[PDB]
DNA sequence: GCATGCATGCGCATGCATGCATGCATGCTGCATGCATGCATGCGCATGCATGC
DNA sequence: GCATGCATGCGCATGCATGCATGCAGCATGCATGCATGCATGCGCATGCATGC
């Protein structure tokens, strides 16, 4: 009201919950990477 | 799990089974029919294998009536085309017998290759069961023995193609079964729940390629091992090896470098048509449609430009071809596989006696009356008429072409002209003797101009090349083109017409285009007097629009009026509404002969080339004489269409070769000059009334 | 909707002359040697 | 998984079907059909927005305003629905009133997106259609199993949906090499079209308007390029308008198209689209009950443009050519026209082009066109284009379209000889013979046709003969059925008559007119006797025999003239043979021609 | 998607669950006690190797070797059989003679 | 009853799993640039038709 | 019949969407280290108990 959509997942910067710090890991040791340009519209 | 399977009520080795059983046992109502090809194809007398389906259906049903079991092959086939090419090629290769006749210096090359490959593949197996025997370390012997070696494969060893035939509509009805690969369809009804079928279309042939190899396989070598190495392509496009991947160079540390070889690799003849729809199929409204047709083997250079066939093929898919922003999911293109042709009208050049055929023509011969039988049938549906009817089937038959040497030569075909009052039923002339020639072309007016007639330039989609476009002219070659509305065509198309009439050439002289065209084409005009009804009052040469030499230079001119009168409009009123009440013509004494039957005696008659005697020579001059002299004075009365010329004695011979050529005879007689002349003074009867 | 191409190959001509240190004359060394060596007239290797 | 809002929905959507029982015997009827003749019909129904509308407004509003959440829900019960009752996922289409929200390609702006909208104009260029793969199977010859994969796009579904690019498969899940089953896949046709606003409707000197429109599957192919079509659908967006990645550009926007669902074809003047009707039994009971009395002709005959006065034999002639003959196709080949053809020679205000409007207005498909108006490749299709795919093509013109159909020309007289030369092509042989380069195909152009004409001199003269009055060429006169000379001369009587006529104006009905003529045309096929075949060859020699100076020639033209007429009066009378009756009328009515 | 190979291992430990008929009496007292007591019976039952050794071989070397492919057909016909006799998914166990994969 | 060795808790020194951040060099990928090609058009000239004359 | 002016189709230049690659420079990320903390371990000393004289 040039806007572009976030080159990377928001989850992780935003600390939403103490549960969602638990549900950005799992399965063993691998990290949780979303990718380049992970979101749609 | 990724890829789930799934069930479907086909069995593949059940399917094998009794490919093996047909191939060994059909009878044909001798030995068994498919040995006796795979005998003649073993010893290089045959390149091409059908399979038609009747002989499956005749197998089911045969294993049928007497109790035991059996599989629906024919469905299967139907419904699934594509796979069972390679079946029935591996099963045909168990069982080709061993060549009776010896390889020598007369044999095709390829044929030479095939035989060194195979030779070499049985020197591997020897080596290699040797060097195991002696190692000291049956069935298992063999087995290890083909587990450790090379060959070349079986594809790498054929010399045939194989095609499908459909199942004929007969075969089906007989048998209480519907046909569905021989339902003829339109280039509209064909959608995407046909892929992978055996169809049918019926259609006419607007455009053809030209033959080039396209390659299966690919051939290499390498220096270094001395391994041939083979590469599949299946794609529009494809990228060289580079670099050998055979075990021992793949083993190695240094590997060799690849080299083409053209003549190890697998070829193909390949030809890509385009088919449009027939005017009957086209619903209200519409413009038609197309289709595109793959040609590949022997069946090559089987359909040229202007044909209505029946085309038999399997209906696949190809990749989406269109502009990228428009592509909505995995859209695919659509191309017909063909594998069957059928013509509607046979060609004169393919012609063959045989005992089916040869029936049918004693039978018109014994029949008697052949000549005016065969005139009376042409159009049928028009009252009257019969003199320029006995002219037009002459101009079907056609004379004997003469090469006098030192290059020379004179045209053996007739052209006929036409030209009356309006409402004489010109045209219905016109449209059926382009209907029932075999090669007949049909065109009006201003309608075909330019490059219409003749040829343009264009480029191939399939090929790089240039090439030319043939016009009406080109597309009625050694046929019947037929002009209506003669009289209001422009200048040019008259002079390309008037060439050739001349020489049967068009020659052209334009930017980009410097050649000569082949035009060996007969030309049936129609035309009309210069104020609508012919006026008494005038001269001949005052009626019509068109130069006299023109005129001149046409074998046989025809004029028909309208005098009005009250005895033959009474039957000719009858036969009309007659015609209109019923379907057919009214007579009953009198049955026409189809179209068919008449183009069978046709391309036998052509096949004749009768010889002037003496004594009908000696006629000929003197009628020459008599009728050159009568025809100046009326020329001088300014009452003469044109001065009698050689032409006219030419027009004679022609038509005295004709008659004779009909008769199915090796010599003239006096009778066929008799009619030769009969004729064409009957030509110009309207006007002397 | 086309499957993928294969490649394969058949021996038909000799090539170049062996050279000793190449893999392939390696491996055909070791395997008469397996199968051929002996020891107080016996095939050791092969019969273990 | 499972959303409670949904079930909750599709329950309402349930009951909705449940209170309204049409819909319901529309499937089970669809069902039948299906089983008994096996041809299969699609599946697929028409709701009314007017009912929803009585019946629940929020759910009405729903679909007028968010179809992505409420219209898969209805889809669902009506699938349940058609699967419980019977011993493919069924599809909806949308009629009624759609207030605000019927608009034109000019006015569909971006506050109308992702709502249903119903637009109108006119269909500019169509596309190939195609087949799209959605399922594939394979087989491995190691293993002797059948494999399968499934394929969905953007365009399948109306709520988004994360993606899941599969990918084609040529290997097994142990590494073993598969083959395709073609016959055994599965594909589905796709198309794509251009929708531009009305020429009668946008304004002057204006550059155009329009929008695309995505089908799939059951409404491919219905409808060809210059109709006027009403189209019903969801305006959506698609993709990212530059927005992932960079893209540093802006000009660009989102993309957006019509995902429709419902195609109608409209009848306009001097279109394609031919006018019908749908026949209840009241209408036919009437119409059958008129067939019954002697005077049928007369009245069909004066209800036709009763604003003018008198003419009453070009009126009985307008009507037999809106009936029309029979034509005849011998299995050898040969076509005899079945078409009846009228010319008009008149003074210069004698109501020549009222009738001809009324003509235009009243067949269900005709086309407008003037002496000079249209001409070369505009009458006969003569015209090449071609695709962006390469080919050329052919596209039609005013007679290619008008199969079929009839065409009236206003200042006959005016037009020249190359177009001449071309509709004598139409006239007799009603075809249209192109060759170009490129090109060789043959048009049905089985069209009649209506004229006017003025005379030479300004008006009419009887001190000359009709030669020096109509001058066009006899060839010409002679495909003309038949041909009217009209003049106005002075008379108290007649002129008092007239204005006491004209005055009254300007101080059966048609919709009754146009289904007589559809079923009279549809149904009835009458036969030749032998009475009539008498009849029509005694004049016919008559005519051939006599001294009087004509209007026009006599040839065979005119005996077919004699049979097409009284085969069209027959046709009026709904009989299924010719009578007597006919034949003295026809007979009757080219005498009055002539003389 | 569903599987084919699946969906005939299902239907042959159902065969397998018909000719022995124990099994189905267990699954019948565990329900029958849970709705007569209401403490709560976990849903499983016990399953032997040797009736299995005799039953077919093919489909006891194909749990013994490749679990993770015939186990869970196993325990969604146990799963359908429960859920049909009685007016959370069940599972399974194994007792008999392990031969050779009996280890420390 | 008295003296002595032994094994059992206090009082620690010290190494090592866990777990989080930080500067940097790496490897990848969008992107500006080079380019070929086939289609569309802006237009001038040579031909055939229409209109007086 | 005879001469002029206009549509019309042929022939030639030129602009522009499409669609492919290529050297390069920017950007997010894995990696070497830099370090804190809490736990266990082994290592003696003070000593309460058992044994012998
Ligand atoms: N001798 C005849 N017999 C039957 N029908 C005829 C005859 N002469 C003319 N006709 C009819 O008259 C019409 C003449 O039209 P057309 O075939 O174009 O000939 P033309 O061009 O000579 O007028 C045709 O439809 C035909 O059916
Ligand atoms: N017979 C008639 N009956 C009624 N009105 C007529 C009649 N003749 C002429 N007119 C009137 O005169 C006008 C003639 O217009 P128009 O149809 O162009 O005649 P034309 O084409 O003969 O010049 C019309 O508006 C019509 O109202
Ligand atoms: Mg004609
Ligand atoms: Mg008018
Ligand atoms: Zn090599």
């Amino acid at each position: 009201n040039t806007v572009s959509l976030p080159r990377s997942c928001l989850s992780t910067i935003e600390s939403e919950s103490s549960m969602a710090n638990e549900s950005n890991i799992g399965d063993e040791s691998t990290k949780k990477n979303c990718g380049p340009d992970p979101y749609i519209i | 799990a990724a890829l789930p399977s799934i069930q479907l009520p086909v069995d593949y080795n059940n399917l094998f089974n009794e490919i093996t059983d047909f191939l060994v046992t059909f009878k044909q109502d001798k030995g068994p029919k498919y040995m006796a090809m795979l005998q003649k194809v073993a010893n290089r007398e045959l390149n091409s294998v059908i399979i038609d389906l009747d002989d499956i259906l005749q197998y089911q049903n045969e294993k049928f009536l007497q109790g035991t079991q059996a599989d629906d092959l024919v469905s299967a086939i139907q419904q699934n085309a594509n796979h069972f090419t390679e079946l029935f090629c591996r099963a045909i290769d168990n069982n080709m017998p061993l060549p009776t006749k010896e390889i020598d210096y007369k044999d095709d090359v390829l044929d030479v290759i095939l035989n060194q490959r195979r030779l070499r593949n049985e020197r591997m197996l020897s080596d290699r069961t040797n060097e195991i025997r002696s190692e000291n370390l049956n069935d298992a012997l063999r087995e290890v023995v083909e587990d450790e070696t090379e060959l070349f494969p079986p594809n790498l060893t054929r010399r045939y193609f194989l095609y499908f035939k459909p199942l004929s509509q007969n075969c089906a009805r007989r048998y209480r079964k519907k046909a569905i690969s021989s339902k003829p369809l339109s280039v509209r009804q064909i959608k995407g729940d046909f892929l992978g079928q055996l169809i049918t279309v019926r259609g006419i042939i607007t455009r053809v390629s030209d033959v080039k190899p396209a390659v299966e396989v690919i051939a290499y070598t390498c220096d270094q091992c001395g391994y041939e190495v083979f590469q599949e392509v299946n794609s529009r496009t494809f990228t060289p090896l580079s670099e050998c991947t055979s075990e021992e160079c793949s083993q190695n540390q240094t590997k060799g470098q690849l080299f083409m070889s053209t003549r190890a690799s697998k070829f193909s003849a390949f030809q890509e048509c385009k088919i449009q729809e027939l005017s009957q199929q086209v619903p209200v409204g519409h413009i038609p449609r197309s289709l595109n047709i793959h040609v590949n083997g022997t069946l090559v250079r089987s359909l040229s430009p202007g044909d209505i066939v029946d085309v038999t093929g399997i209906f696949l898919p190809a990749p989406y071809t269109g502009f990228k922003a428009l592509k909505a999911g995995l859209l695919t293109e659509t191309y017909l596989e063909a594998q069957f042709v059928r013509q509607h009208k046979k060609k004169f050049a393919s012609f063959s006696l045989t005992s089916d055929v040869e029936e049918r023509v004693m039978e018109l011969i014994t029949s008697g009356d052949v000549y005016n039988r065969l005139a009376k049938s042409i159009a049928p549906e028009i009252y009257g008429n019969l003199d320029v009817k006995k002219a037009l089937l002459l101009l079907l038959v056609g004379g004997v072409d003469k090469r006098v040497g030192d290059g020379m030569k004179i045209r053996g075909d007739i052209n006929v002209c036409l030209m009356g009052d309006p409402g004489v039923a010109k045209s219905q002339l016109l449209k059926a003797i382009c209907k029932i020639s075999p090669r007949g072309v049909y065109t009006t007016g201003k309608g075909s101009s330019g490059v219409g007639l003749t040829a343009a330039v264009m480029k191939d989609p399939v090929t790089d090349e240039m090439i030319l476009e043939g016009g009406a002219l080109v597309l009625a070659d050694n046929g019947i083109c037929c002009i209506d509305e003669f009289d209001k065509m422009d200048e040019s198309d008259r002079t390309a017409i008037h060439e050739v009439m001349e020489q049967q050439t068009i020659s052209i002289s334009k930017a980009g285009i410097n050649t000569t065209l082949n035009a060996r084409t007969s030309i049936l005009a129609a035309a009309n007097p210069l104020y609508g009804r012919y006026n008494p009052r005038l001269s001949p040469l005052d009626n019509i629009n068109l130069p006299a030499a023109l005129l001149s230079r046409f074998d046989i001119l025809f004029l028909m009026l309208d005098i009005p009168s009250r005895d033959d409009d009474e039957k000719l009123a009858e036969h009309v509404t007659y015609v209109h009440m019923h379907n057919k013509q009214p007579d009953l004494d009198f049955t026409p002969v189809e179209p068919s039957k008449m183009r069978e005696y046709i391309a036998y008659a052509k096949t004749k080339r009768p010889v002037m005697s003496e004594a009908v020579n000696d006629y000929v001059v003197q009628a020459y004489i008599r009728l050159r002299q009568d025809s100046k004075r009326e020329m001088d009365s300014k009452f003469s269409f044109g001065q009698a010329t050689p032409r006219t004695l030419l027009g004679i011979i022609r038509l005295s070769q004709a008659l004779a050529k009909l008769r199915l005879a090796d010599m003239v007689d006096i009778d066929d000059v008799e009619e030769a002349l009969r004729l064409v003074r009957v030509s110009k009867e309207s006007l002397y009334q | 909707s086309f499957d993928r191409p294969e490649i394969y190959s058949a021996p038909v001509l000799q090539g170049e002359s062996p050279n000793d240190d190449d893999n392939t004359e390696i491996i055909k060394s070791f395997k008469n040697f397996i199968l051929e060596f002996r020891l107080d007239s016996q095939f050791i290797y092969r019969d273990q | 998984a499972p959303d409670a809002v949904f079930g909750d929905r599709v329950r309402r959507f349930q009951e909705f079907l449940d209170t309204f029982t049409s819909y319901r015997d529309s499937v089970r009827s669809i069902q039948v059909y299906n089983s008994n003749n096996a041809n299969i019909l699609p599946h697929r129904i028409i709701i009314s927005l007017d009912d929803l509308r009585e019946f629940d407004r929020s759910f009405w509003s729903g679909i007028l305003v968010e179809p992505a959440y409420f219209i898969p829900p209805a889809e669902k019960a009506l699938t349940d629905l058609a699967d419980s009752m019977d011993d493919h996922p069924w599809k909806l289409s949308f009629k009624g009133s759609f207030g605000a929200h019927a608009l034109s390609p000019r006015t569909l702006t971006a506050q109308h997106l992702n709502k249903l909208v119903s637009v109108e104009g006119i269909v500019t260029k169509t596309s190939l259609v195609r087949p799209k793969l959605i399922r594939s199977v394979h087989y491995a010859a190691k293993t002797g199993r059948f494999h399968y994969r499934d394929y969905t796009d953007a365009t399948t579904t109306l709520t988004t949906r994360i993606p899941t690019p599969a990918i084609y498969p040529t290997e097994d899940t142990e590494g073993n090499k598969l083959t395709t089953e073609y016959g055994y896949s599965t594909f589905i046709d796709h198309q794509r079209i251009t929708v531009q606003e009305m020429p009668e409707m946008a304004p002057a000197g204006q550059l155009p308007r329009s929008i695309d429109v995505i089908l799939d599957d059951d409404l491919v192919d219905k409808t060809k390029p210059g109709d006027r079509v009403n189209v019903v659908g969801v305006f959506k967006s698609l993709g990212a308008g530059g927005m992932n990645q960079s893209n540093s550009n802006t000009l660009i926007g989102f993309k957006t198209l019509i995902l429709g669902n419902t195609v109608y074809p409209l009848h306009a003047r001097s279109t394609g689209v031919a006018a019908r009707q749908m026949l209840t039994d009241f209408d036919i009971r009437n119409i059958n009950k008129l067939s019954k009395k002697k005077d049928i002709f007369d009245i069909l005959s004066q209800s036709l443009a009763p604003s003018i006065y008198g003419h009453d034999h070009i009126k009985k002639a307008i009507l037999l050519m809106l009936m029309g003959g029979v034509e005849k196709n011998l299995e050898n080949g040969s076509h005899l026209r079945g078409d009846i053809n009228i010319l008009m020679v008149g003074d210069p205000s004698t109501a020549k082009s009222q009738l001809l409007r009324f003509v235009l207005n009243t067949a269900s498909l005709a086309i407008a066109t003037t002496g000079r108006g249209s001409s070369g490749v505009g009458l006969t299709a003569a015209v090449t284009t071609d695709r962006e795919t390469g080919e050329r093509r052919l596209e039609a013109g005013a007679m290619v379209l008008a199969d079929r159909g009839v065409v009236c020309i206003d200042e006959f007289d005016k037009m020249t000889d190359v177009d001449r030369v071309a509709i004598h092509e139409v006239m007799e042989q009603q075809t249209v013979t192109i060759a170009k380069a490129g090109i060789h195909t043959t048009l049905n152009a089985r069209c009649s046709v209506i004229a006017a004409a003025n005379p030479v001199f300004g008006q009419y003269d009887v001190n000359r003969d009709p030669h020096q009055n109509i001058a066009l060429p006899d060839s010409l006169l002679s495909r003309f059925d038949l041909l009217f000379v009209v003049t106005d001369d002075i008379n108290e009587i007649r002129d008092r008559s007239i204005s006491e006529h004209v005055l009254r104006t300007h101080r059966v009905t048609i919709p009754f007119l146009r289904k007589y003529v559809q079923y009279a045309k549809e149904r009835v096929i009458p036969q030749l006797t032998q009475e009539a075949i008498n009849v029509i060859v005694k004049n016919y020699t008559d005519l051939r025999n006599d001294d009087n100076t004509k209007k026009s020639p006599i040839t065979a033209r005119t005996l077919e003239t004699l049979i097409r007429l009284a085969t069209a009066h027959a046709k009026v009378r709904l009989s299924k043979t010719v009578n007597k009756v006919d034949a003295k009328v026809a007979a009757n009515l080219l005498r009055f021609a002539l003389l």
